[PDB]
């Protein structure tokens, strides 16, 4: 009954090139966070990178200036019931 | 030994489902070391510190009962392996703190179980 | 229900093999009691390939990995008997082979745990 | 099913009033020794001690010169099947 998915998923800090997000960790061991982001605007490959489970921010680079992202984050993490899952997901939209 | 192996099996599905009811109540309570897979390591350990003293004093007990309570519930109960993947998910994490501080309260608390189940019984009698 | 099924066929084959490996294996290393042992780096071993691959098949049944997880490896592993051999041994005043006996438990049952992991990692690449 | 019992019980020296006596340890964790040293002829309060298991060879002391003596030593000894446990003795006897 304890949730793995991030919270609190926001832009701290942005230029026009790059964002950069902060969450809030889960109340559950995380391995890695990873983290999606694609261009809001259809057939825009989604791009996907890791981050440590230590951590709780991360930057995202070469993306086109005043473009509107989707960023979206979930976890890879362990729970006795069910070992090494991925969690749901977290996204938010932040236009550079 | 058939008999034998029925008081492994009763023993141990108690001991296993007893330690599969406590893990999913309680281990994600507190993840950087999880409290249900550590009650029961206690618990068996306690146990078994237990029956060490109890078993001395009476050497013309079944080894059917003996069995059942060793090897199966308390082998049933306590959990190796469990504690294995915790511990490599907090190394995998980074979490190195907790990692080895989880390592620690296992084996000295098992222990301390053991001493006490064994020190209490010995010193009632 | 179904999953209280997983968990007693899963310790009770677990507990079963426990067993048998303990008493056939356990008298021949006083020291460091082997049969204690290997349930405990085989189940290491089998805990750690399960983490790697329930993670790349993430959609199959429950049912599998409760019975080889918290089953199967909970009830062939044990740490109630790990904790009463050292107890025995820091009794006898074998302080040496008390220390080495929890080591080799541990850094073993770790190493058994990555060896399980990375190799089905390795395997999926 | 490993034997628990102690083997080669001797006097390796002796005085009149004492018995410097020695075994070799079973093939089992033993825990401690326990040694009984009475008069032989059933006519004396039987004196028991224990010894660590670190240790095969025990002292008696006091012993009346001249006296035939039973000296026997038994284990408390860790096995899986029987946790811990008494074994049987093995007996000598000796005249001081
Ligand atoms: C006693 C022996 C002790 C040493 C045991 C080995 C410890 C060091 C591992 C080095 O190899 C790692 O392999 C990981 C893959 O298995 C990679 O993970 C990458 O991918 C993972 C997912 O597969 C993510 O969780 C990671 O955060 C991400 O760095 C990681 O880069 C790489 O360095
Ligand atoms: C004494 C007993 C020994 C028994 C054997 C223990 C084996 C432990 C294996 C740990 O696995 C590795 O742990 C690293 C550290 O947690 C991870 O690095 C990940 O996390 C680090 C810190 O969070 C980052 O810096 C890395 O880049 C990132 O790959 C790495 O992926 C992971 O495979
Ligand atoms: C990492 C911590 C784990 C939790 C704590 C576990 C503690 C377990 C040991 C307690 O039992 C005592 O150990 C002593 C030492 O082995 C024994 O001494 C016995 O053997 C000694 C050997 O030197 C003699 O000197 C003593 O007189 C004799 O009583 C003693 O009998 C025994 O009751
Ligand atoms: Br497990
Ligand atoms: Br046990
Ligand atoms: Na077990």
């Amino acid at each position: 009954s304890v949730s793995s998915v991030p919270t609190k998923l926001e832009v701290v800090a942005a230029t026009p090139t790059s964002l950069l997000i902060s969450w809030d960790a889960p109340a559950v061991t995380v391995v890695h966070y990873v983290i999606t982001y694609g261009e809001t605007g259809g057939n825009s490959p989604v791009q996907e990178f890791t981050v440590p489970g230590s951590k709780s921010t991360a930057t995202i680079s070469g993306l086109k200036p005043g473009v509107d992202y989707t960023i979206t984050v979930y976890t890879m993490y362990y729970s006795y019931s069910d070992l090494y899952s991925y969690s749901s997901p977290i996204s938010i939209n932040y236009r550079t | 030994m058939i008999k034998s192996l029925f008081a492994v099996i009763i023993g141990g599905s108690v001991g296993c489902t007893l330690r599969w009811l406590l893990s999913t109540k309680f281990n994600s309570l507190f993840p950087n070391l999880p409290p249900g897979t550590l009650v029961v390591n206690l618990l068996a350990g306690l146990i078994i510190g237990t029956a060490l003293a109890y078993f001395l004093r009476q050497p013309h007990l079944d080894p059917f009962w003996k069995l059942m309570i060793t090897t199966g519930l308390c082998g049933g109960l306590s959990t190796f392996s469990t504690f294995s993947v915790e511990v490599f998910a907090l190394l995998q994490a980074g979490n190195y703190i907790w990692a080895l501080t989880s390592v620690l309260v296992h084996v000295i608390g098992s222990l301390i179980m053991t001493a006490l189940g064994f020190f209490i019984i010995t010193i009632l009698f």
